[PDB]
């Protein structure tokens, strides 16, 4: 739930 | 005088973390957007997608950034992103031609007048604010890669951003901020001891202006028209009606 977060987590 | 072995090692680490910012584009869509002779609001948002995603790789390949909690990482990126773009904006900007010139792709330019298509009642204030911040950073510091990289990290590691609730995050962010700032101090004296104190003393001022310009830039895409075809990442930092 958030591209920014997804980029961080990936 | 000259830098110690320890600082040079830290400058290598900094140089490696930012080495992705100027790498060549890999996609042709992105290259094609940057090649257009005219950029509309949607095009500007796609261009920002390139920088933002690269800004995110930089932060991830940063040792110091991995000492922060996951929620603290999000918070620092969510809050410093626009400021860091604005800084990159300054270092690739040609005040004579009035255009931005990406190192990653020569022969490619973005008109400063692209502002004339953004939010109507604020677009003029922003142009002036961008050019004011630009002019607060002297030539010798603006042109020095490592110098801007260090300042980029100083704005990133801001302990007072919304979201940084963890005392541990706050403390470590303050400590990094202080260390990075001392690095820049020593660095400026190693590359030009002549006006180093004056230069270093001016950056805090310039950073207050950065914060101001970057802050009221979040709604620049309101009243700019349909941007539904633009990259989604940039639309997480910029308010849109689509
Ligand atoms: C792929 C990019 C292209 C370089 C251009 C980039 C530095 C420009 C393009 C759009 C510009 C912003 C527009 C909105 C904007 C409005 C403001 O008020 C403050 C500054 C910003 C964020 C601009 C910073 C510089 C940007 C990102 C790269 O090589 O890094």
């Amino acid at each position: 739930k958030s591209l920014l977060q997804q980029l961080l987590t990936e | 005088y000259t830098l110690s072995e320890k600082d040079l090692k830290e400058l290598d680490s900094i140089r490696d973390s930012f080495q992705c910012m100027n790498e060549p584009l890999d996609n042709d869509q992105q290259a094609s957007t940057l090649a257009k002779k005219e950029h509309n609001p949607t095009d500007i948002l796609n261009v920002m997608d390139i920088t933002m995603r690269r800004l995110v790789k930089m932060a991830k390949r940063l040792g110091a950034f991995n000492e922060i909690s996951e929620a603290g990482k999000f918070s620092l990126l969510k809050g410093g992103m626009i400021e860091m773009l604005t800084i990159r904006g300054v270092t690739v900007f040609n005040a004579d031609k009035g255009v931005w010139q990406t190192p990653v792709d020569g022969h490619s330019q973005i008109s400063f007048n692209m502002f004339d298509k953004l939010r109507p009642d604020i677009k003029d204030t922003q142009k002036k604010g961008f050019l004011h911040f630009f002019n607060l950073l002297h030539s010798d510091v603006r042109k020095n890669d490592l110098a801007i990289d260090i300042i980029v990290l100083m704005v990133l590691f801001d302990s007072k951003r919304e979201g940084l609730v963890s005392q541990q995050d706050k403390e470590t962010v303050e400590k990094l901020h202080r260390n990075y700032e001392s690095l820049l101090h020593r660095y400026l004296y190693s590359i030009h001891k002549e006006e180093a104190e004056q230069r270093f003393a001016s950056i805090p001022k310039a950073l207050v202006a950065l914060r101001k310009v970057a802050e009221n830039a979040v709604t620049l895409f309101l009243g700019a028209g349909n941007t539904t075809e633009a990259a989604s990442l940039p639309k997480e930092f910029f308010a849109t009606n689509y």
